[PDB]
């Protein structure tokens, strides 16, 4: 139905595919980055994950979020006292965007344990967007994601949460998911998804539409089937204890597979 | 930008969070429109910042051009391409003659164009109305006005209810839906096209419930038959007076076959059914459209 946007779905679909490209972070900037490691963006993407939870914020927020972050730390040198700073200002940009009803701002400053003052949220606001350019509408996994669910034979909620969860675990890790472009990481959650809860695989009709095949996909898989094995040791659980919830139909309770077969 | 090469010239209008001035620019003589978004203890407004960063994508000859962001500390300007006025005031202006059928069918043609090019961008301008439909000298009709305007995905999930002006707001938002789309958009563009026909707006109503009647009683109270689920809608009332369908060359009474045709498929009142921008660009009602300038001095 018109839900599914039939006249514009293949127009969008190249659109994204076209701006995933342009929006991308750079794979290289935490190398380039003297005062910041990819194990302090990993502690920040998993406090993203809890603030979404407490103020129940869209999971695309979040998305969002870690897009804005990664595209400003590609060009800007930030102390680790103002990490923090970088991606709440990030949240509250993302939520504007993309929330019917945001946090107030002053709720932002709250969940930063009064490390920042409201005026300094602000002028990180708008040094968010004077680097990003006003350029908020980014591509998200989540945005192929839910194209990409519209070719299951039936729809399978598990399937679904779980390919969610396991393009969300991606968002902690600077290395290797800086690597893959959200098309191709939302490409091998919903193939591992689809295969951990039904054995199915990689579907005929979103190679037609994607031109991706598990072939082309097999980088992403490898690492992304890792990172699901390692999920219960990972330093950061967020994740996994949101993703407990019925909610998510409680999909990190289920158990990877041993094996892909790939 | 900028700023220093921006010479003011009028006030044209206002303005939620702020004022829209003509100017132009002292050096190469282009005649802008210069929004002023007024600056705090929110910080940017959502409005602005879903206007700033969806216009910054949309490139077509029929959505107004945002052509810089001029960014400071208490200020923000928005500075867009000058079009002389919006199709509500040159409604107005042609109250005697009428709008010539050219015109009109040019200017559906080119909103449809325009919108086609909003959701092929995943794009809902969630406003359309006369007043955010800015015409130049040249017979151009342009999109305007993307504070109201949404990304969305596909599918698409739940947006805010609030949406569209009354007048132009589509049978599915009025019945509080969970789910709105592209088809929102067509209606308030079919609601346009009547209202360029008569100079006066379809479904003129002061509340959503009067809103809902006369649309019922324009196109018929909808069934099971005609809008499959319409009665388990959450707005929906088993009460509700039961209208006949109008014969509808008596809504648009000068509306030749062509014209009433395009029209009906653009206030289906199926969303799943309604006509998407992209295929009524190949209506019939065009076979012959042009792109004339204004009859009148604008
Ligand atoms: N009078 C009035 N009120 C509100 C908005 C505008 C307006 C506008 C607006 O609200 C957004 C974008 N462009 C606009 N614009 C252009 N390009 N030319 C002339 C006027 C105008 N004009
Ligand atoms: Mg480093």
């Amino acid at each position: 139905s018109v839900n599914e946007v039939p006249d514009y779905h293949e127009d969008i679909h190249t659109y994204l595919r076209e701006m995933e490209v342009k929006c991308k972070p750079k794979v290289g900037y935490m190398k380039k980055q003297p005062d910041i490691t990819n194990s302090m963006r990993a502690i920040l993407v998993d406090w993203l994950v809890e603030v979404g939870e407490e103020y129940k914020l869209q999971n695309e927020t979040l998305h969002l979020a870690v897009n804005y972050i990664d595209r400003f730390l590609s060009s800007m040198s930030v102390l680790r006292g103002k990490l923090q700073l970088v991606g709440t200002a990030a949240m509250l940009l993302a939520s504007k965007f993309e929330e019917i009803y945001p946090p107030e701002v002053a709720e932002f400053v709250y969940i930063t344990d009064d490390t920042y003052t409201k005026k300094q949220v602000l002028r990180m606001e708008h040094l968010v967007l004077k680097v990003l350019a006003f350029d908020l509408a980014a591509p998200t996994i989540n945005q192929f994601l839910t194209q990409y669910f519209l070719h299951q034979q039936p729809a399978n909620c598990k399937v679904e949460s779980l390919a969610m969860f396991l393009g969300e675990l991606s968002l902690i890790d600077a290395d290797p998911y800086l690597k893959y472009l959200p098309s191709v990481i939302a490409a091998a959650a919903f193939h591992l998804a689809l295969y951990t809860v039904t054995g199915q695989s990689w579907p005929e009709s979103l190679v037609q539409k994607t031109g991706y095949t598990l072939e082309t996909l097999k980088p992403c898989l490898l690492d992304l089937h890792q990172t699901y094995l390692r999920a219960p040791q990972h330093a950061q659980q967020s994740i996994r204890e949101k993703y407990k919830n019925s909610k998510y139909h409680g999909v990190s309770l289920l158990n990877p597979p041993e094996t892909l077969n790939v | 930008g900028s700023m220093e090469n921006f010479q003011k010239v009028e006030k044209i209008g206002e303005g939620t969070y702020g004022v829209v001035y003509k100017a132009r620019n002292k050096l190469t003589g282009e005649v802008v429109a210069l929004k002023k978004i007024r600056l705090d203890t929110e910080g940017v407004p959502s409005t602005a910042i879903r206007e700033i960063s969806l216009l910054k994508e949309l490139n077509h000859p029929n959505i107004v051009k945002l052509l810089d962001v001029i960014h400071t500390e208490n200020k923000l300007y928005l500075v867009f391409e000058f079009l002389h006025q919006d199709l509500k005031k040159f409604m107005d202006a042609s109250a005697l003659t009428g709008i010539p059928l050219p015109l009109i069918k040019s200017y559906l043609f080119q909103l449809l164009q325009g919108l086609a090019f909003c959701h092929s961008h995943r794009v809902l301008h969630r406003d359309l109305k006369p007043q955010n439909l800015l015409i130049n000298t040249e017979g151009a009709i342009k999109l305007a006005d993307f504070g109201l305007a949404r990304a969305f995905g596909v599918p698409v999930r739940t947006y805010t209810h609030e949406v569209v002006t009354l007048w132009y707001r589509a049978p599915e938002i009025l019945l509080g839906c969970k789910y709105y789309s592209t088809a929102v958009d067509i209606w308030s563009l079919g609601c346009i096209f009547a209202e360029m026909v008569t100079r006066r707006a379809l479904f003129p109503g002061d509340s959503e419930i009067d809103q809902l009647f006369r649309i019922f009683r324009t196109l018929g109270t909808p069934d099971e038959v005609v809008w499959p689920g319409v009665t388990s809608m959450p707005d929906y009332k088993p009460s509700f007076p039961k209208w006949a369908r109008q014969d509808f060359s008596k809504v648009v009474p000068p509306l030749d076959e062509d014209g009433r045709s395009l029209l009906s498929q653009m206030l289906h009142y199926d969303p799943n059914k309604r006509i998407s921008a992209k295929a009524a660009l190949a209506h019939p009602f065009f076979q012959d459209v042009t792109k004339p300038v204004p009859h009148l001095r604008l």
